[PDB]
């Protein structure tokens, strides 16, 4: 899944990091990884086999999970990036 | 024990393109 | 999945921790994360794309998995929270 | 080797609400 | 999934360890965890929501995955337990 | 880097029972 | 999934390492592990229950994910092995 | 925090054989 790098930057998701895609439009759920897309383009591209399940026009949720030590897990404040219909950042929430 | 935790997400993004047969 | 925090407390599952949901009513199985819900409300809310698979009225099992060292794994006593039809705690079992 | 183990669960809970289009 | 503990012993899979079940009979694939069953009973019981996908009489493959350091991963010799139609051990292979 | 590796399996076991509504 | 070991060597995927298979032909997505196949044979064999979802003639993508420390994750350059219709290596890309 | 990252892949390989009932 190619993602406008501005969005990866705001989310704190690294290129090549594994991410789950939960499709709001059709309910599909899959695991793949993120690739950096042209900054400011608002691109969200589905490459490969995933194209069978996630289609252009679909509304999706990209989620990244990490492995935490007991201490860091209890202090974790997840980052949530909210975007508009063109995938431009509207707001970023912390924990 | 290590815990698997949700650390980040991009909410309600719109898919703009797809390429099943890319390389 | 928003969960009455009293239940998260009893289970030892942290807010934002990844959890699997296995649907007893329809057989759906998915991975998502837990969010703290109002204490004592008995809330079990399905937000986002997961709503396509898990419906209000469904009976479900929420399971959390951790990564253990050899020693801790052999001494592990999983916590099981049993609840009633209103999601109130009936009993908590250890290992 | 580290092992992935079931450490906790909430059994037979009833789903009380759902919101596909929340934010 | 309740498993005759003799089989867990032979496989080196701990009670409560996460395991994947790949169904040879119908193709279902799911993730759950193992529970120790009565020794010598040959029990392979599917409890909970998984019962929607894996039925009595099904032939299945139970697989456990671990997280390894570079060194241990290269020297790893997986354990394979072969059983008969009554789930009695026929042979155990190493790597 | 840590690798996720298959470390053990029980091959072609026969399911003997099921209980969807156990506790 | 039995894979011509020349391909495993080029990819840096170890025998027995867990891998995901994303099917370009039919959209199936599953998790299993790699087994070393005869070198130069170009073999890509699907053994067991996975045979229900991935068929001979299918075009697939085999992906391996690792667990990284913060530092190594930021310097990671994934290996991509491109092959022809007989599974012979055409090119290997780095990051 | 440790991150799960894609570290390698074999792209567009052709399945040459299958054996549902192997051992
Ligand atoms: O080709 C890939 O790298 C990924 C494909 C997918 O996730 O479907
Ligand atoms: O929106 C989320 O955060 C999660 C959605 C889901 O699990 O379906
Ligand atoms: O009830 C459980 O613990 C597991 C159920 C399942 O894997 O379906
Ligand atoms: O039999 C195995 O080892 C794996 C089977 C599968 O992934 O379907």
């Amino acid at each position: 899944v190619t993602v406008d790098q501005d969005l990866l930057d705001a989310a704190g998701i690294l290129p090549f990091e594994q991410v789950d895609i939960y499709d709001i439009t059709n309910g599909a759920r899959l695991t793949t990884y993120a690739l950096p897309g042209e900054r400011g383009s608002g691109v969200i591209g589905i490459n490969g086999a995933a194209a069978h399940l996630v289609k252009p026009g679909d509304l999706v949720i990209l989620v990244a999970y990490g492995v935490f030590d007991e201490e860091e897990a209890r202090n974790l404040k997840p980052t949530v990036v909210l975007v508009d219909e063109r995938n431009r950042i509207l707001e970023v929430r912390k924990g | 024990m290590k815990r698997v935790m949700f650390h980040a997400k991009i909410h309600r993004a719109t898919v703009t393109q797809a390429d099943l047969h890319y390389v």
